[PDB]
C-alpha cells in the first residue's frame, strides 16, 4: 500500500505529462522492482492519474563515482553484500520515468491527459490491485463477451487471468477492423473469435469472407483450431453457410469427415462457375492475363479490346464480333440467346451468321484465346454465382437473418483476383441503388490486404472509404500496415496489432495514430504467440496488452 | 567460472535493455577478451539471460588523465609494464557495451527480451560454455505453457564461428535443422559470387533427398553444377552424393548433349552409373510438333521493334484447325523442309 | 523449384516465376532461389520468404533491404558489409527463430561421410 519510490522531477514531455521516480537501496534489497509498460496509480493534490512506466536507466545519485567504486571493489576481490554494507548503499538506486495517461471520474468516465503538473513534492507512486484494473479496464471517453486478459509481456508477476477486458460485438458491425501482425502469431485464431462472436450476438449481419488460405470454414491440417463450420455446428447455428467452391466433391468429403453425417444442416456448397456472354470483361481480362504470363506482348487488337470493350458495349456491329468470337471458342450460350449483326444457340442459324462475317474483326479470327475458360463456363443465370451470391447478401426476400458466404479462392487458381474485384462492385452497386429502403448490413472479411487497397482507384479502397453510409464493415489482414494508405490507416476503428518484424511497419503505426507511440518498441523485439495490442476507438482511452482466448474456451463459455 | 568483468551501468536504449561492462587490469592482463558479436551469460536475481557483445571502447575510470600519463612515460622513456607498473594499474580498463536478447524457460521454450532491468549492484557476466551454447542454439519461440513437440531427425548444418579470429570457432556446438523447414516453404541464398553458394544449395538438397523420398525436385542447372563436380573444383555433385548414400534410379537428366554427359558419368561413377542417372534428350522432332515451331519463331528475340509478324501470329492461333486439312498442312510441312528440317524416313504429304 | 539467378525471372510481376513464388504455397510447391542481389528481388517477395541464408554483401543497397525485409539481421549488417569471408553464413529460419546464427556450413564430403555411419 505504500508509495514505491520518490518523484524526483516532473515535466511536460511533448502532447503527455511524465515524472521520474527513484528506488532507493533498501527497496531494492527489499526487491520491489517496477516492470515497463505496467500501469501504476498516482496521487497528486487528492487526485488519482493513470501512469504507465516508460524508461528505466541507472545514474548516480549525491556525490559517487559508481564505475570507479565497483571496479576498485572488483579488484581487491570485496563483496558488497558481507564486506562492504555501506559502500553497496550509495550506488544501490534506480531511476523510472512514468507517463500520465489520464485520470478516471465521475461514474466510469476517463478525462485524457492533463493541463496540471504536479509539484515533485506532492506526486506519490503506488501499485495498481486487481478491482483498479477492473474498473480501469471499463472506463470509456465520454451484453459483453470475454476477449482476454491483461498481461505484461512473458513475465512472472506480469500476468493478470482476472482483469478480462469485455467488448460489445456490436464495434465490429458497420466499422473498419485492422488486424495486423507477423504470420503464425494468433491472426486466424483472433478472427475467428471475431466472426464467431458476432455470429452469435447479431444472427441478422451477413459474412462475404474472400478465403485466400482456405482456412476458415473447417480445421486446418496443422492445427487442431475449430473451423468456422465446427464453431457454428457446436453453437447451435444451422441453414447459415453458402461454401462457394470448384471442388465440391472434395469439400463434401471433408465436410462429412468433421461434421458428421448431418453435416448438411450447416453448409451448403456450390459452384463458382459463370456466363461470358454476360460478363465478356471478364473474358477479355483473363485472356490478356494468360497472355503476357506465358511470354509478353500482348497482342495489339487485345489490349484494345481490353480497354475498349466498354465503348464496344454500344455498337452492336462491334459487339458481335466478340460474341461470336466466343461462341467458336466453344462456349455453350444460353438458349434464346440472340445478336443483331440470329438465334446463335441455335444450331443452324449460327452457320448463317457465321458464313455472313477493325480490333474486334480482328479478334474475331483469334477465336482459341478463349479456350481456357471452358475451365469455369457454364450457360444459365441460376449457375451463375456472382449473381447467386448478390441474392444471398441483398435479396429482397432474404432481408435479415443473416447469411454467411465462403470463397474457395484456391480453387479459382489464376481467376480469383478478377472474379473477387468484379464480384465486390457489383455487390457495391447494388448496395447504392437499395439506398433509401435498406441497408446492406454486411461484413467482407480481406487478406493479404495490401494487395487490394494500394491503388485509391479500386473498388475496396472506395469501400474501405465510404461503405460506413451503405452499413458495409470491413475486417482487413495485411501483415504489412506501410503498405496501407495513410487516410485509410487513420480512418480505421479498431486495431489488433501483434509482433511485426519489420521497423518501417512499427513506425507507420504511431504515424497514424498517437496512442500506439508506448508499444511500437516493445512490438519490435517481442515475438510472443497470442499478445496483442488492442485499441477500439471512440470509447477506449489508451492501447490495453491482452492475452486473447482460444476459440475452444470462448465455445466453452458461450455454450452456457 | 567466475565473472568476466564488473557491470558498472544499465538501460533501455529503444527495444532493447543493455549494460555496461568493465574489464579491469586484472582480466586484461590474464589475457580475458570479448569478441564484438559473442554470446554471453548474464545472471541476475536467480535468473539467467543471454547477452551479445555490440561494442568497445576506452573510457578514463575515476580521476585520471590517461593520455598524459602515457605520453609522458613515453617521453621519459619509461616502460610501464617492467617498471611502475602503478601508474598502469590505474589505465589498463576496457569498456563493453552488452544487450539482453531473452531468456531460456522451461523445456527449451524462448522468452525474448525482457521487462526487468537489472540493477547494477545485481548483475554478473559469464562465458557461455558449450553445452549452455549447444541448448541455446536448439531454443524456439513457442506458446507458453505448452511442451515441444520433438520428433522427427535433423541433422548437422553447420557449427557456431566468429569470424576468422583465433578461439572463435566452436567445431561442436552445430545447429541441426529439421529439413521439413525446406518443403513448401521460400529459401532465399544470398551472397557474392564464390563465398559458398553451391556448397550450401547441394547440402540443403542432400538432405532434403535424405529425408523425404517422396519429395521431387525440378533444377534449372544455369551453371551445370548439379550433376558432377566441376573442373575447376572438386566439390561432388548430387549424382556423386546419391552414389554415395546408396539411392537408385531418382535422377533424370535432360541434355542435348547425351554423349559427352553419359562420357564424363561413366568416369565419375564406374561402369554402372545408368543405376543412379537417367539421361534424356532436349531436341524434338517438329513435323511432330509444328505449334512448338510456331510458337519459338514468334516468340524470337524481337530486335528493335517489337512488332511480331502478321503472318506468324494467323499461324499461331489457326494453325490447330488447319491440321484436319491436307492442303494446309502440306505447305506448314514444306515450309519446315524449305527451311532444312530433315525429315524421317518415309515421310509422305498429300 | 531450384532457380537460379532469380533476379531475372522475379522481376517481372506479370510472369509465372513471380507468380509461383507468390502462390505456390496454396499448392505445396517449394522455391529455393540465389540472386547474390536482394536489392534487385522485389520486396513483396523479400517479405513472404521464410528461410535466409546470408554470406558477404558489398553493397549498401543490398544490406539496407535485408534490414528493412527482416529487422533481426540489423545486428550482423556491420560484419556483413566489411568482412569478406568465404563458407562463412548468416542463417535464418521463420517465423520461431529467436536470433540470426552464424555458421561456418558444413561441406558435402563431410555430411556424406557422417550420414553413412
Amino acid at each position: 500500500e505504500s508509495p514505491i519510490g520518490v518523484v524526483v522531477s516532473s515535466r511536460r514531455n511533448g502532447p503527455w505529462a511524465e515524472l521520474t521516480l527513484v528506488l532507493t537501496p533498501q527497496e531494492l534489497d527489499q526487491g520491489k522492482r517496477l516492470l515497463l509498460g505496467e500501469l501504476v496509480r498516482v496521487s497528486s493534490g487528492g487526485k488519482d492519474y493513470v501512469g504507465m512506466v516508460l524508461d528505466g536507466y541507472y545514474e548516480p545519485v549525491g556525490r559517487s563515482d559508481p564505475t570507479y567504486t565497483l571496479a576498485l571493489a572488483h579488484i581487491n576481490q570485496v563483496d558488497l553484500e558481507k564486506e562492504d554494507p555501506w559502500a553497496r548503499k550509495e550506488v544501490n538506486f534506480y531511476h523510472h520515468r512514468i507517463v500520465l495517461l489520464g485520470r478516471v471520474v465521475q461514474g466510469g468516465l476517463f478525462a485524457p491527459s492533463t493541463r496540471l503538473l504536479p509539484p515533485v513534492v506532492e506526486a506519490r507512486v503506488y501499485r495498481m490491485t486487481e478491482e483498479e484494473l477492473q474498473r480501469l479496464l471499463a472506463a470509456e471517453v465520454r451484453r459483453r463477451y470475454a476477449f482476454g486478459h491483461l498481461a505484461y509481456g512473458l513475465e512472472e508477476g506480469g500476468e493478470y487471468p482476472e482483469v478480462v477486458k469485455e467488448v460489445d460485438p456490436a464495434l465490429f458491425v458497420g466499422r473498419r477492423t485492422a488486424n495486423f501482425g507477423k504470420t503464425g502469431f494468433g491472426k486466424s485464431n483472433e478472427n475467428k473469435v471475431i466472426l464467431t462472436l458476432l455470429a452469435h450476438a447479431f444472427p441478422r449481419v451477413g459474412m462475404l469472407i474472400l478465403d485466400q488460405n482456405a482456412e476458415y470454414l473447417l480445421q486446418t491440417e496443422a492445427t487442431t483450431s475449430p473451423g468456422l463450420a465446427q464453431a457454428f455446428k457446436a453453437l447451435g447455428i444451422r441453414g447459415r453457410i453458402r461454401f462457394y467452391t470448384a471442388r465440391e466433391e472434395a469439400w463434401a468429403r471433408r465436410l462429412k469427415e468433421h461434421l458428421g453425417t448431418e453435416w448438411r444442416e450447416y453448409v451448403e456448397v456450390l459452384p463458382l462457375k459463370v456466363d461470358f456472354y454476360h460478363f465478356p470483361e471478364l473474358a477479355v481480362a483473363l485472356a490478356y492475363q494468360r497472355r503476357r504470363l506465358q511470354g509478353a506482348e500482348p497482342p495489339q487488337y487485345l489490349e484494345n479490346a481490353f480497354y475498349n470493350l466498354e465503348d464496344w458495349k454500344h455498337i452492336p456491329d462491334r459487339m458481335a464480333y466478340v460474341y461470336g468470337a466466343l461462341r467458336k471458342a466453344g462456349l455453350t450460350p444460353r438458349k434464346g440467346l440472340k445478336i443483331k449483326y440470329y438465334d446463335i444457340s441455335e444450331e443452324k442459324s449460327w452457320g448463317n451468321l457465321q458464313e455472313a462475317m477493325g480490333g474486334a474483326r480482328e479478334l474475331y479470327s483469334r477465336a482459341k484465346v478463349f479456350s481456357f475458360l471452358r475451365a469455369f463456363h457454364a450457360p444459365g443465370k441460376e449457375a451463375n454465382f456472382l449473381e447467386t451470391i448478390k441474392e444471398d447478401l441483398l435479396g429482397e426476400k432474404t432481408e435479415g437473418e443473416g447469411k454467411v458466404v465462403i470463397l474457395d479462392l484456391p480453387s479459382l487458381g489464376e481467376a480469383a483476383d478478377f472474379f473477387t474485384l468484379r464480384l465486390m462492385d457489383l455487390l457495391f452497386d447494388r448496395a447504392v441503388e437499395l439506398y433509401g429502403k435498406r441497408q446492406a448490413n454486411f461484413l467482407v472479411v480481406l487478406e493479404e490486404a495490401h494487395n487490394f487497397l494500394e491503388d485509391k482507384a479500386g473498388i475496396f479502397y472506395r469501400v474501405a472509404k465510404e461503405g460506413r453510409k451503405y452499413g458495409i464493415g470491413m475486417l482487413y489482414s495485411t501483415q504489412s500496415p506501410a503498405s496501407i494508405p495513410m487516410e485509410i490507416l487513420s480512418q480505421t476503428e479498431n486495431f489488433l496489432v501483434k509482433h511485426l518484424s519489420s521497423e518501417e511497419d512499427v513506425k507507420v503505426l504511431k504515424r497514424a495514430k498517437a496512442p500506439f507511440a508506448f508499444v511500437a518498441d516493445f512490438l519490435l523485439s517481442e515475438p510472443i504467440i497470442g499478445y496483442s495490442y488492442v485499441y477500439f476507438e471512440p470509447y477506449q482511452p489508451f492501447v490495453v496488452p491482452l492475452r486473447v482466448k482460444l476459440l475452444e474456451h470462448v465455445l466453452k463459455s458461450l455454450d452456457s | 567460472e567466475s565473472p568476466i568483468g564488473v557491470v558498472v551501468s544499465s538501460r533501455r536504449n529503444g527495444p532493447w535493455a543493455e549494460l555496461t561492462l568493465v574489464l579491469t587490469p586484472q582480466e586484461l592482463d590474464q589475457g580475458k577478451r570479448l569478441l564484438l558479436g559473442e554470446l554471453v551469460r548474464v545472471s541476475s536475481g536467480g535468473k539467467d539471460y543471454v547477452g551479445m557483445v555490440l561494442d568497445g571502447y576506452y573510457e578514463p575510470v575515476g580521476r585520471s588523465d590517461p593520455t598524459y600519463t602515457l605520453a609522458l612515460a613515453h617521453i621519459n622513456q619509461v616502460d610501464l609494464e617492467k617498471e611502475d607498473p602503478w601508474a598502469r594499474k590505474e589505465v589498463n580498463f576496457y569498456h563493453h557495451r552488452i544487450v539482453l536478447l531473452g531468456r531460456v524457460v522451461q523445456g527449451g521454450l524462448f522468452a525474448p527480451s525482457t521487462r526487468l532491468l537489472p540493477p547494477v549492484v545485481e548483475a554478473r557476466v559469464y562465458r557461455m560454455t558449450e553445452e549452455e551454447l549447444q541448448r541455446l542454439l536448439a531454443a524456439e519461440v513457442r506458446t507458453s505453457g505448452s511442451v515441444k513437440a520433438e520428433g522427427k531427425r535433423r541433422y548437422a548444418f553447420g557449427h557456431l564461428a566468429y569470424g576468422l579470429e583465433e578461439g572463435g570457432e566452436y567445431p561442436e556446438v552445430v545447429k541441426e535443422v529439421d529439413p521439413a523447414l525446406f518443403v513448401g516453404r521460400r529459401t532465399a541464398n544470398f551472397g557474392k559470387t564464390g563465398f559458398g553458394k553451391s556448397n550450401e544449395n547441394k547440402v540443403i538438397l542432400t538432405l532434403l533427398a535424405h529425408a523425404f523420398p517422396r519429395v521431387g525436385m525440378l533444377i534449372l542447372d544455369q551453371n551445370a553444377e548439379y550433376l558432377l563436380q566441376t573442373e575447376a573444383t572438386t566439390s561432388p555433385g548430387l549424382a556423386q552424393a546419391f552414389k554415395a548414400l546408396g539411392i537408385r534410379g531418382r535422377i533424370r537428366f535432360y541434355t542435348a548433349r547425351e554423349e559427352a554427359w553419359a562420357r564424363r558419368l561413366k568416369e565419375h561413377l564406374g561402369t554402372e552409373w545408368r543405376e543412379y542417372v537417367e539421361v534424356l534428350p532436349l531436341k524434338v522432332d517438329f513435323y511432330h510438333f509444328p505449334e512448338l515451331a510456331v510458337a519459338l519463331a514468334y516468340q524470337r528475340r524481337r530486335l528493335q521493334g517489337a512488332e511480331p509478324p502478321q503472318y506468324l501470329e494467323n499461324a499461331f492461333y489457326n494453325l490447330e484447325d488447319w491440321k484436319h486439312i491436307p492442303d494446309r498442312m502440306a505447305y506448314v510441312y514444306g515450309a519446315l523442309r524449305k527451311a532444312g528440317l530433315t525429315p524421317r524416313k518415309g515421310l509422305k504429304i498429300k
